């Protein structure tokens, strides 16, 4: 028994829900043809004791 | 979005929205220009910029000042009269 615990890897969220979609100083970009940017975040989690 | 129009008006004058409210412009009376800032632009926080002068002296309130001429500061070889701190319209 060693008194140490191991590195554990830490696994990949899934992904998140998509951002409304606008664009910097153009309103409201909606039923138009004004292209704009949207994002989505995930999450690493799980990752303990110096592991990858 | 746009910017809150609260504490951005001038003590003796009104002002216009251009570029879809994204920025005012004031406007005070012939013979007038607005203290430091002719416009303001809309930062996107809710609040305005602020009153910044050349000196990027912060001013509280604006107010429509008198608008003075560029007083002669040097001349060479004569004499000009009379000198003042600062000339109103009409002065000769
Ligand atoms: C110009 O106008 C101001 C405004 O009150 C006044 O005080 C001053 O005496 C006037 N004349 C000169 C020469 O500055
Ligand atoms: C997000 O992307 C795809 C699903 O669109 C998969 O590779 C996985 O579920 C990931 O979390
Ligand atoms: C964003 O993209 C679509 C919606 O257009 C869906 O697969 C999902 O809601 C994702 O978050």
């Amino acid at each position: 028994n060693t008194a140490v615990p191991c590195p554990v890897d830490g696994e990949w969220d899934s992904w998140g829900e998509w951002s409304p979609c606008i664009r910097r100083n153009m309103k409201s970009i909606s039923c138009q043809e004004i292209p704009g940017q949207q994002s989505r975040g995930r999450t690493c989690r799980g990752r303990k004791f110096d592991g990858h | 979005g746009s910017c809150s129009l609260e504490g951005v008006e001038i003590k003796g004058g009104s002002f216009r929205l251009l570029q879809e409210g994204q920025a005012l412009e004031y406007v005070c009376p012939s013979g007038f220009y607005p203290y430091p800032v002719q416009t303001r632009t809309c930062r996107s926080t809710g609040s305005w910029s602020t009153l910044k002068t050349q000196d990027q002296k912060t001013v509280r309130k604006a107010e429509c000042r008198a608008i003075h001429c560029p007083r002669p500061h040097d001349f060479e070889n004569g004499e000009y009269w009379p000198r003042s701190p600062y000339y109103n319209v009409s002065d000769e």
